């Protein structure tokens, strides 16, 4: 019994994200709950609903209203789907079984959690196709200092500075999502306070699917 | 009906620890089909208690569950490094599943490190731009578990606040970084900003003013 979820990977801001999960190794019409989970990146899980064969749903009652989960016997399949998407629905998505023990031809029991998981599906909601960051300098007052680098999307982005020469001491965060469904992160880099005066210190922000690449000096102002 | 669990816990290698799981409706009993699950960093959560004290198949004993007091306990005894990682707690109200918050187990492998903070105001160049980001950033802290509050003068700040998660670094610390976006106005509306970081109990605040 595998569970494999597929699906866009990109939705736009208030359309509708539609996942499905193929099962194998078992009949969807066995006795079996098919499950919705969903993680935001570093948050914690989340459950959004679970389905019978027969159709009987229940959902996580603050998402009752735009969720809608369904079976597909003739493909072996059941699906997700959520309207009016907003940032808030970026999430790794998982689909889950649990097993439903009826000793009885027709009783639901809550007997058993769900026990086997799909690898997940992650799902990001933006309304950005693909834009570039705008970088400022964070400026010294050892010493550090820094460059900011806000709004970009799609998330890759390298920094380096001095064009790589400087190679110690230079610590670069992992970016946040925002709200507004685009990625800042900043860059930061520690040396001497007596060479603020006499060494040019310069990010390099490469910002590979836009091929965007800005130079910013960082000056002791 | 909230499922409350510590946000972290840290144990030794070969030590015992018990996670707990309460909910706001009442007394956690057997009928809630309380349920516990593992999450390794980087992978699917995975069951490994279902209805209070069941076992899978492929939980190791060092694992048990319990009711006690009105709530639900997992202890972990003998722990291993590789237990490391995030666990929920999960039960059912009349057909409606519950996570908890999750907790965060550290097994401890070196020293424990406050947090460093630096802080920086928004650049001449953003205001310039009509814009304005405070930028707060966190490194070598450890265990990796941090909350970070902002105050616009003495007063808290909630709108505008964006904060990530801990990450690993090279040398097995944590960093992290909380940024707060405002209008140039708003920046020049007071005379101080900070950002509060808390970690094991312990406050560390940089302050900057324009």
């Amino acid at each position: 019994v595998q569970l494999q979820e597929s699906g866009p990977g990109l939705v736009k801001a208030t359309g509708t994200l539609s996942l499905n999960c193929a099962v194998s190794g078992a009949s969807i019409s066995s006795s079996n709950w098919w499950n919705w989970v969903r993680q935001s990146p570093g948050k914690g899980l989340e459950w959004i609903g679970e389905i019978y064969h027969s159709g009987t749903v229940t959902y996580n009652p603050s998402l009752k209203t735009r969720v809608t989960i369904s079976v597909d016997k003739s493909r072996n399949q059941f699906s997700l789907k959520l309207t009016s998407v907003t940032a808030a629905d970026t999430a790794k998505y998982y689909c889950a079984k649990r097993w439903d023990s009826s000793g009885w031809f027709s009783r639901h029991s809550y007997d058993y959690a769900v026990d086997v998981w799909g690898r997940g599906t992650t799902v990001i909601v933006s309304s950005a196709s693909t834009k570039g960051p705008s970088v400022f300098p964070l400026a010294p007052s050892t010493a550090a200092l820094g460059c900011l680098v806000k709004d970009y999307f799609p998330e890759p982005v390298t920094v380096s500075w001095n064009s790589g020469a400087l190679t110690s001491g230079v610590h670069t965060f992992p970016a946040v999502l925002q709200s507004s469904g685009l990625y800042s992160l900043s860059s930061v880099v520690t040396v001497p306070s007596s060479s603020l005066g006499t060494q040019t210190y310069i990010c390099n922000v490469n910002h590979k699917p836009s091929n965007t690449k800005v130079d910013k000096k960082v000056e002791p102002k | 009906t909230v499922v409350t669990q510590e946000p972290s816990l840290t144990v030794s290698p070969g030590g015992t620890v018990t996670l707990t799981c309460a909910s706001s409706a009442g007394a956690v009993t057997s009928g809630h089909c309380p349920s516990w699950f593992q999450q390794k960093p980087g992978q699917v959560p995975r069951a490994l208690i279902y209805c209070t004290n069941n076992r899978q198949s492929w939980t190791p004993a060092r694992f048990s569950g319990s009711l006690r007091g009105g709530k639900a306990a997992l202890t972990l005894s003998g722990v291993q490094p590789d237990d490391e990682g995030d666990y929920y707690c999960l039960v059912q109200y009349s057909g409606v599943w519950v996570f908890g918050g999750g907790t965060k187990l550290t097994v401890l492998s070196q020293p424990k490190a406050a947090p460093s903070v630096t802080l920086f105001p928004p650049s001449s160049e953003e205001l310039q731009a009509n814009k304005a980001t405070l930028v707060c950033l966190i490194s070598d802290f450890y265990p990796g578990a941090v909350t970070v509050a902002w105050k616009a003068d003495s007063s808290p700040v909630k709108a505008g606040v964006e904060t990530t998660t801990p990450s690993k670094q090279s040398n097995n610390k944590y960093a992290a970084s909380s940024y707060l976006s405002l209008t140039p106005e708003q920046w020049k509306s007071h005379r101080s900003y900070s950002c509060q970081v808390t970690h094991e109990g312990s406050t560390v605040e940089k302050t900057v003013a324009p």
